[PDB]
């Protein structure tokens, strides 16, 4: 799970202004601090499992085996990201604009 | 498959029989057993009696031999023979005993099977000597702002924790023990720090709380309690700290790095000076023997700080003094002071008035100094405590400072940022450089204009920022160990830019 | 983790009553067997021999 | 070594046991399930044959109005 | 050395610490009558 690359949060993140939404940026200023929190706190891959340890420790007949073979069929999905698609669409239709008042 | 281990354990198990130097007991009373014969036992010897309780025979009398009995004496009965082990008082050591609950005589309390010790280590060894010691330089960092920042400690040093019941003593070396872990799971061999936690005359659903709040730190796999409670006879209270202490020098001996946290010391003496009392060894002030700095001073002596030719290794001790309604002019608290360097004062009313930790810095004191800090922990400090000692001397006018000068008002506002700085949460140990960057920003004047209750906020709110996204200064103070003028620089655009955003 | 420590709990139960029923029971066998008592009154008088031959 | 060798005899009746762990032990039984129900409250409920599966949502920060230049 | 706290006048309960309780409990006395007849005036609207 590598990482999304992302610019700097330089002034410029304050330089938007949003009319009300002031508020609104230190709210994603603060998101990313507890997202860069969050991705220091673990690493990117949950840690292996030690089925060989496991069925060796492991006195129960049938429930341990048939549990090891599920997890390995266990396949966690991911989540999407549409919204992340619309935000950037409109992101795009706002730097329209901005280039339109800038001409 | 147990049946068959258990018979595997019981045929390795040989019943050898042999000679013995062997006595009966004159009189058993309170814990102290006169026993007839026993000509040819050593002074503080481990011997054995019938029932199986062990015991140290302390008073070498011309008709008897005085014993201390390792256990509850309805046990032992007039008559019964008393053995002789034949060897002084000793305890188990090793990196085996890390993440283990021992007794005071090493044996396993956990339930996690037999230690797997290969060596055995008295308890009554002496310290060394002024050649193999050599002079405290490397910090040992405590976590605590207020420590680590105006009460340093070095490895190899004696640092007291005196105060009152109730003040933060126990949590200050349980932060201690958890701040470590930042080194020992590291790569650096010369910063890990092996902890050694002695707990004396306490309740065993205190030690087991202890015990607990460690192993959910991840703080036991290098950790070594050594538990001696109330309910445990006073003999093994009184040796409790000397066989922390070997374990200790163990580490100390092998180049490691060890940490021994002698818990209530206090209660210690008052073992020890029940045992003398009922010895009807003469008694002094507050009852306690003649030979009770003894007992307190060849123990922390031990602690020292081995030259390269001796390994290079440290033994830090951290005795906790209970003071009472805060008598530091009492037996025992006197004689620590005098045999420790320095101490860290906690107090109640400071405790209660929103300083927590309790530390008193006007009474708290380091003899070793600044020696034992970082070089961007020492420049930070010296302003910080140049900065304290100002506002200490005008605190009094706090009360009436509106109509105050404006150098007086001046002192009384950074004063007070400088005590909001200092105060920590609790089993929340910082590390090195988040802690010079925070009274980086506090001595510099970041925090004049910022209102005197913002600056816990401020200070959280600006540690997340600075490890999210400016972990590489953060690794590069660390790194270099000095707060050189680019990272000066630096710092200073970081803590203007982020104070300028923190409104 | 749960099924592990659960066998390990049922393993130190197991181990603590196999000893209770030897140690309740070994102690009363033998202190009604006379046959080996008499024997045991000869296991160690060549031991005590040999113990003092090393001594001498 | 004879004693020795009395034990060691009636260690492996004791291991010979057909009914095992039984001793002969009115309260074996119920300190048995004593223990088992301790350890089962310790650990909480749980599945002696069962997989842990479990999918989640999160939504991301709401579109705020907000015109200007 | 022996020091001091705070609050240590009225632990010793001499003449100032008298002093004290008695002007804190005069000054009260009024502010309690002043807030009394604001909450009257109030609770009669
Ligand atoms: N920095 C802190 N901030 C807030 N609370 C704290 C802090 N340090 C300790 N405490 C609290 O203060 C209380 C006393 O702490 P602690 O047990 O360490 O004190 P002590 O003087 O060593 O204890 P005792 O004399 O009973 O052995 C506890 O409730 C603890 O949670
Ligand atoms: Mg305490």
């Amino acid at each position: 799970r590598k990482l999304a690359l992302k610019a700097i949060d330089w002034v410029a993140f304050g330089e938007i202004i949003p009319r009300n939404q002031k508020a609104i940026a230190n709210s994603l200023k603060s998101w990313n601090e507890t997202l860069s929190t969050r991705l220091a706190a673990l690493p990117e891959k949950p840690p292996a499992i030690d089925w060989a340890y496991y069925k060796a420790t492991v006195a129960k007949a049938g429930l341990v085996d048939d549990f090891e073979k599920k997890f390995n069929a266990l396949k966690v999905p991911v989540p999407e990201d549409k919204y992340t698609a619309l935000v950037d669409a409109e992101e795009q239709e706002d730097v329209k604009r901005c280039a339109e008042f800038l001409s | 498959e147990v049946s068959s281990i258990l018979e595997e354990r019981i045929l390795g198990a040989d019943t050898s029989v042999d000679l013995e130097e062997t006595g009966r007991v004159l009189s058993i009373g309170d814990g102290i057993a006169r026993v007839h014969g026993l000509r040819n036992v050593q002074a503080e010897e481990m011997v054995e009696f019938s029932s199986g309780l062990k015991g140290m025979s302390l008073n070498l009398e011309p008709d008897n031999v005085g014993v201390v009995v390792f256990g509850n004496d309805k046990l032992i009965k007039e008559g019964d023979i008393v053995k002789r082990t034949g060897a002084i008082v000793d305890v188990p050591v090793g990196e085996e005993l890390l993440g283990r609950v021992v007794d005071a005589l090493g044996n396993a309390i956990d339930g996690k099977g037999p230690i797997g010790s290969k060596t055995r280590r008295r308890v009554g060894l002496k310290a060394p000597g002024i050649i193999p010691r050599i002079s405290v330089r490397e910090p040992m960092q405590t976590g605590i702002k207020a420590v680590d920042s105006l009460v340093p400690i070095g490895r190899g040093q004696r640092e007291l924790i005196i105060g009152d019941r109730q003040t933060g003593k126990t949590s200050i070396a349980i932060d201690t023990i958890i701040n470590q872990k930042r080194f020992n799971d590291g790569t650096d061999e010369k910063k890990k720090l092996y902890c050694i936690y002695v707990a004396i005359g306490q309740k065993r659903s205190t030690v087991a709380q202890l015990v607990k709040r460690l192993t959910d730190a991840d703080a036991m796999k290098y950790t070594i309690v050594v538990s001696a409670t109330a309910s445990d006879a006073a003999p093994l209270q009184y040796l409790a700290p000397y066989s922390g202490c070997s374990m200790g020098e163990y580490f100390r001996d092998n180049g490691k790095h060890a940490l021994i946290i002698y818990d209530d010391l206090s209660k210690q003496a008052v073992a020890y000076r029940q045992m003398s009392l009922l010895l009807r060894r003469p008694p002094g002030r507050e009852a306690y023997p003649g030979d009770v700095f003894y007992l307190h001073s060849r123990l922390l002596e031990r602690a020292a700080k081995m030259n390269d030719a001796f390994g290079g290794g440290s033994l830090t001790a951290l005795p906790v003094i209970e003071t009472q309604a805060g008598d530091v002019s009492a037996y025992i608290p006197t004689n620590v002071i005098s045999i420790t360097d320095g101490q860290i004062f906690l107090e109640t009313e400071l405790f209660y008035k929103g300083i927590r930790p309790a530390i008193n810095v006007g009474l708290s004191v380091s003899r070793v100094g600044s020696a034992a800090q970082t070089r961007a922990m020492k420049q930070v400090a010296g302003t910080m405590k140049l900065e304290l000692a100002q506002y200490r001397e005008v605190a009094a006018f706090a009360q009436f400072g509106s109509d105050l000068d404006a150098a007086t008002q001046q002192l009384l506002s950074r004063g007070v940022r400088l005590t909001e700085l200092l105060k920590q949460g609790q089993y929340a140990p910082m590390a090195i450089e988040e802690q010079v960057a925070v009274i980086y920003a506090g001595v510099r004047g970041y925090l004049d204009k910022l209102e005197p209750s913002k600056i816990t906020k401020f200070e959280n709110a600006f540690l997340s920022h600075v490890i999210s996204q400016h972990q590489a200064l953060l690794g590069k103070i660390r790194a270099d160990g000095k707060i050189s003028e680019e990272t000066d620089a630096k710092l200073k655009e970081i803590v203007t830019n982020f104070l300028a955003g923190f409104e | 983790d749960y099924h592990i420590s659960v066998q390990n709990m049922m393993r130190q139960k197991e181990q603590e009553h196999m000893i209770r029923w030897v140690e309740k029971h070994v102690v009363q066998s033998i202190s009604a067997q006379q046959e080996k008592e008499t024997i045991a009154k000869c296991i160690a008088d060549l031991k005590l021999l040999a113990k003092k031959a090393q001594a001498q | 070594q004879k004693l020795f060798v009395d034990k060691i005899r009636e260690y492996r009746t004791k291991r010979q046991t057909s009914g095992g762990p039984v001793d002969a032990g009115p309260e074996y039984q119920q300190d048995l399930d004593r223990e088992l129900f301790k350890l089962k409250q310790m650990y909480g409920k749980a599945d002696m044959n069962t997989f842990p599966n479990f999918t989640f949502e999160d939504p991301k920060f709401e579109a705020v109005e907000k015109p200007q230049s | 050395g022996v020091r001091s706290g705070a609050g240590a006048v009225r632990d010793a309960g001499g003449a100032f610490g008298k002093k004290e309780q008695a002007d804190e409990e005069r000054y009260f006395r009024a502010r309690a009558r002043e807030q009394l007849a604001a909450l009257k005036k109030h609770h009669e609207n």
